[PDB]
RNA sequence: UAGCGCCGGCCAACUCCGUGCCAGCAGCCGCGGUAAUACGGAGGGCGCGAGCGUUACCCGGAUUCACUGGGCGUAAAGGG
RNA sequence: UGGAGAGUUUGAUCCUGGCUCAGGGUGAACGCUGGCGGCGUGCCUAAGACAUGCAAGUCGUGCGGGCCGCGGGGUUUUACUCCGUGGUCAGCGGCGGACGGGUGAGUAACGCGUGGGUGACCUACCCGGAAGAGGGGGACAACCCGGGGAAACUCGGGCUAAUCCCCCAUGUGGACCCGCCCCUUGGGGUGUGUCCAAAGGGCUUUGCCCGCUUCCGGAUGGGCCCGCGUCCCAUCAGCUAGUUGGUGGGGUAAUGGCCCACCAAGGCGACGACGGGUAGCCGGUCUGAGAGGAUGGCCGGCCACAGGGGCACUGAGACACGGGCCCCACUCCUACGGGAGGCAGCAGUUAGGAAUCUUCCGCAAUGGGCGCAAGCCUGACGGAGCGACGCCGCUU
């Protein structure tokens, strides 16, 4: 799970690509953000593009 | 005509043509499957993917290769011994059924809708 | 019909349950139609067919007449109502201030009830003219001057015509009609107007343009061209109303202005809660529509997912997330009741979830019945309310006061509606959940079904609720225990917890799975060699006794699982 | 729901009788030539032979039958009446044959 | 109607408070355990531009399939 | 005439090599936003489904009625048979129903490439050409009537037209067998005997106008048979009984075991079959100095199917995507007797799956089909509809 926002459970749609996290085996895959019922983190104001965030109103 | 288990034709929504049976489905005491009845049994033979699949059914009669008799002594023998499906209490599986015309399938007129869908020849 | 300006109206025939509110507009109203050995049947009114099983009328569109008076208005009204009782009304209640005045004939056996005082409040906020017509040919056994009076002493309306037009056949409304329109006041055919028309019935696009019937209460429109309401409504051209006619869709040019017709094209499946709220239609500058559009509340591997069948009736639980460590299935469905069965899991009737504030500062933590064991003292669970906000009629308050304690009931503050009769209005706080198991049935019968409910809940702070576990020799069970309050912990004790036996027995240790709730135990819930040494021994028999006594304690032991959950869950 | 041109098949229909049978005669009569050929028949072969002329051109009086395998109808047979002829034939008319 | 990503180094362009072996992003090395230029926050710069990242694939690059243009004793392997 | 690199190992260094990034791009894509205009372009995943409307005819200058009209009458009335027919529905008879619209599944093969072969052929309607163009008889639809039927329809009998068929003339000649000359595997010319021809109607009445016909000229189309080219696996190494040829025969626009019987015994295979996996394929496009590699959808070329499977029929030409026949699955309709159908055509709905499109508007030209012309149709096309989906320009 990418992201600083914990969400989801024994099941989840969403939807996923992947990209190394060239950390651990065979892992492969880093689902985005907001899409389906995952959520997306705020707060992390530039850089919402990855981990989907629609900007603020500078608020 | 009647029947505890048997082999006894199904040529219905099974994946291939029979059902072993079970019995009848009503009195207690009765030992003979008469026709117009419905009816516990199960596939024994194959399917092609299809549906139902393997486990337990119960259901109801075609024909008999063994001696009917009508009200109006119309007579009519078969030496072959297909017979209905069914899903609950009543309603018909299967959308499709080759079968004829034929006399004392409608006659317990519990399910009309069946007589259309199994008109035709052989 | 050519009938411009001027004339038309709005009446209704609501009443309460089954009273044949499907009688009067049924057929032989001389518009002639209907037949060639395919009549409408009984009851009907489009409908499903599907309803066939119990002739369960859920909404009433369409359906209007044309020619039928002596030569006069000719035809202008509409002829929508509704069926049901308190089954639909609220969430149908879209067309309850809909057209003004209700038709409705009492029924001469059960007679008026809940859903004529109530079905009333309504016809008040919009602006109806009360219609008070006894129905049924008074049939065998029945009275009919009585009855046709009794609802003259407590509707408080007195001999305000009506016609004991009998239910079966008999007159058939062979008066209203010439009456409607001298019973009935007008709604007002502006022949141009910014386009008042307040958004209708849902009905799906059959397979291209969605149909949502309008009303110009007050301008015109015509068929292909653009509309904006509110939320701007990205829409354009759409075909021409056609009415709810009795059959597939019809020709002709659109509706007037107050007509009944209905929305088509512009819209193709492109569904998006768009229900509306307003006219939708537009052309110029005209105010919003009377906010006259809401429901409420909801009163009590796949599969899915997104049981958009029709959100616009939807109760109101969108499967959500729901966390159960059972196998969850249903969920938030025990809202709706009454209604189900729909095509291709267990009603575990409530699930709810409350907020948990756990000591050290943790806030909701994600409250749940699973969600990390007690680890450090709690805080008293802890959550919101609901109060008491009711009307009644009678005193049916001894009742509700006594079943209403269900949950440390507060008299939030006991009230007395004046000029009326009887009515009252009572209030208390409460829980969401709780409110959710043993209240809708009661909420009824204690009052004998009369009065709704509406609050908005409220409570926090402390509140008992404890943990009620259980017990089944291995350890944490299945998956129950939540909140034990108000000596609670029993309570479900002799029910739940005597879960028969989990159907499945396996092996005949006979493990003693009691209910390890939070003491202190609560809840109480082999070959057959030994006779084969027959006729003597009573030594011998202790010998072969004491072999298999052995394995018991060597079994429930070794043989670790011995956990037959996935039964039943009940 | 209806489309006209059933016609076509039905018109057409009369047609399968037609030629068929047309065609059909064509064998008989040209084995009877054959049958004729086995027995010194040879005249008798040949008038059907002119028979046969007869039914192949009534089949190229329209759209019936001909490229060259009417003409193989022909050589055929009157090839094998040729081949019979040499079974001590003594041939009579070249009403059957090009002199 | 102006915006997205970007800044350890490659391969461009700086600090700052927050944070303090967590929470972390990460083409690649990984970079951080109480003063972090990669982590948050600003601000700046950079980039392109109404479109910017965005994976996926495609070959290229790459002589990492080699006819042009290779190597094969100890580095991978000469058949007993 | 066109070919840039860097980086990472170990205390350090240099190799062999591996990793991944700098290039561009494609039917795309979440992410933020999102002004317009222009252009391009959008099922490559179940080749599942698929509702309603719509995709191929118009011929009364072919033929005869039913059907309404126009008005006169043949006619006094009661009327209707009729003079033009104005039309009109159906039908008979004509030519198109194979070209267009689709998608590319299954097939690895002469199917396509690329080139030849056509001395074992065929062309509807094309112009050019020799022309030719009589008598005679006969049936069908509807019509009448009976017959079955909720309808649709289904059934007998009786009449009736003609470019319909037959009838024998009639031959500028054509077709074969046998015989010839001249090229010599079914080349081109002569040889007797058979065999063989086929409506008129339209118009302004003898001429026009469309047609009708054998034969010829080439045009054009198609066809087959081969040269060569045509994807990965040798843990698939031998397989083939119309399988290989011969006779003779058979049927076929035309050869060949396409087929049969019979005679023979094979016959192909490490150059790579018999298998397996995998795929319309070439125009091409994309990469890239080049060498080269990869891919092949929108645009062009055929095959291929055009519910699954198969078979034929008409016929100028097929195995017939809006035909027939039948099985196999499926559908909805029935009044319960029976039906009637096939959206991988259009447009468009669900299921699919991340993903993808207006139930446009139109006969205007461009295109075809009819027709002597008017005339008449066609979701061909046209432009527009909508997705920064790509692309060019465009202000902020
Ligand atoms: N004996 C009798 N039956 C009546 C009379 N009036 C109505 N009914 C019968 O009762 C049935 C139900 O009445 P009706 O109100 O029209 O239907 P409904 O109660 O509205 C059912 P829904 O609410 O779903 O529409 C009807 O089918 C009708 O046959 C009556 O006066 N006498």
């Amino acid at each position: 799970i990418p992201g600083e926002g914990h969400n989801l459970q024994e099941h989840s749609v969403v939807l996923i690509r992947g990209g190394r996290v060239k950390d651990l085996p065979g892992v492969r895959y880093h689902i985005v953000r907001g899409v389906y019922d995952a959520a997306g983190v705020k707060d992390r104001k530039k850089s919402r593009s990855k981990y989907g965030t629609k900007k603020p109103k500078e608020a | 005509m009647i029947q505890p288990q048997t082999y006894l034709e199904v040529a219905d929504n099974t994946g291939a043509r029979k059902i072993m049976c079970i019995r009848v489905l009503k009195g207690s005491n009765a030992k003979y499957a008469t026709v117009g009845d419905v009816i516990v049994a199960s596939v024994k033979e194959a399917i092609p993917r299809g549906a139902v699949k393997e486990g337990d059914v119960v259901k109801a009669v075609v024909v008999r290769t063994k001696k009917e008799v009508k009200r109006p002594d119309g007579s009519a023998i078969r030496f072959d011994d297909n017979a209905a499906v069914i899903i609950n209490n009543q309603l018909e599986p299967r959308g499709t059924r080759v079968f004829g015309p034929v006399a004392r399938e409608l006659r317990e007129k519990g399910f009309m809708k069946i007589v259309s869908l199994a008109p035709e020849v052989l | 019909v050519r009938m411009d300006l001027s004339r038309i109206r709005n009446f209704s025939i609501i009443a309460h349950v089954d009273h044949g509110k499907s009688t009067l507009a049924d057929r032989i109203l001389e518009l002639t139609h209907a037949v060639s050995d395919r009549e409408m049947r009984e009851q009907f009114l489009d409908s499903l067919e599907l309803e066939r099983e119990r002739g369960i009328t859920i909404k009433a569109s369409a359906v209007r007449v044309t020619y039928r008076a002596k030569d006069g208005e000719e035809y202008v009204f509409h002829l929508i109502d509704t069926p049901g009782h308190v089954d639909f009304t609220y969430e149908v209640s879209r067309a309850l201030a809909a057209v003004e005045g209700v038709l409705l004939v009492v029924d001469a056996s059960q007679g008026v009830e809940a859903e004529t005082l109530a079905k009333f409040y309504m016809a008040l906020e919009h602006g109806h003219v009360i219609i008070p017509v006894i129905n049924k040919i008074d049939l065998p056994n029945a009275r009919p001057l009585e009855v046709a009076l009794e609802v003259e002493e407590v509707l408080g309306l007195p001999a305000d015509e009506a016609i004991f037009a009998s239910g079966k056949t008999g007159e058939g409304v062979e008066e209203i009609l010439e009456a409607i329109v001298q019973r009935i006041p007008p709604p007002k055919g502006d022949p141009e107007a910014p386009l008042k028309a307040l958004i209708f019935d849902s009905v799906y696009d059959a397979y291209q343009g969605v149909i949502p019937y309008l009303r110009l209460f007050e301008g015109r429109v015509r068929p292909g061209d653009r509309i904006r309401i509110y939320s701007t409504g990205k829409e354009f051209t759409v075909d021409k109303v056609g009415v709810f006619t009795p059959q597939g869709l019809v020709a002709t040019e659109a509706l007037e202005a107050g007509e009944v017709g209905w929305l088509v094209a512009a819209i193709r499946d492109i569904h998006d809660v768009q229900v509306g709220d307003t006219i939708t239609l537009a052309d110029r500058p005209t105010p919003s529509p009377y906010p006259g559009f809401r429901p409420a509340k909801p009163v009590v591997g796949k599969l899915r997912d997104a049981l958009e069948k029709l959100k616009l009736n939807d109760a109101a639980l969108t499967f959500e997330p729901e966390s159960s460590t059972a196998l969850g299935f249903g969920f938030r469905c025990g809202f709706l009741g009454l209604l189900h069965a729909e095509i291709v899991l267990i009603a575990t009737a409530p699930s709810v979830v409350y907020k948990v504030r756990l000591k050290s500062g943790e806030e909701v933590e994600v409250h749940n019945p699973a969600d990390l064991p007690d680890p450090t003292r709690i805080e008293e669970i802890l959550e919101p309310y609901v109060k008491l906000t009711i009307f009644t009629p009678e005193e049916y308050v001894g009742s509700l006061m006594q079943l209403l304690q269900e949950k440390r009931g507060r008299l939030v503050n006991m009230n007395y509606l004046p000029g009326a009769q009887k009515r009252v209005e009572l209030v208390y706080e409460a829980p969401f959940a709780e409110i959710l198991y043993d209240f809708h049935d009661r909420l009824k019968s204690v009052s004998r079904g009369y009065a709704s409910m509406d609050y908005e809940q409220a409570g926090y702070r402390p509140g008992d609720l404890v943990k009620v576990n259980v017990l089944v020799h291995g350890e944490v069970v299945d998956a129950l225990t939540f909140i034990a309050h108000r000596e609670k912990a029993y309570t479900m004790a002799r029910a739940i917890v005597d879960k028969l036996a989990e159907v499945i027995p396996r092996q005949l240790f006979e493990v003693p799975i009691q209910a390890a709730i939070g003491g202190k135990i609560i809840a109480r819930a082999r070959k057959d060699v030994l006779a084969k040494c027959y006729g003597g021994d009573v030594t011998r028999k202790k010998k072969l006794l004491e072999k298999q006594k052995e394995g018991k304690k060597r079994l429930k032991a070794i043989g670790k699982v011995e956990v037959p959950q996935e039964a039943f869950l009940a | 729901r209806n489309l006209s041109a059933l016609k076509r098949h039905r018109q057409s229909l009369k047609r399968r009788l037609r030629n068929k049978a047309k065609k059909s005669a064509i064998k008989t009569l040209s084995k009877k030539a054959i049958q004729l050929a086995q027995e010194g028949k040879a005249e008798e072969a040949l008038k059907i032979m002119r028979k046969a002329e007869s039914l192949i051109d009534k089949a190229a009086k329209g759209s019936t039958l001909h490229k060259n395998a009417a003409a193989r109808r022909k050589s055929r047979l009157m090839r094998k009446v040729r081949q019979l002829l040499e079974a001590a034939g003594a041939p009579l008319i070249g009403g059957g044959l090009s002199a």
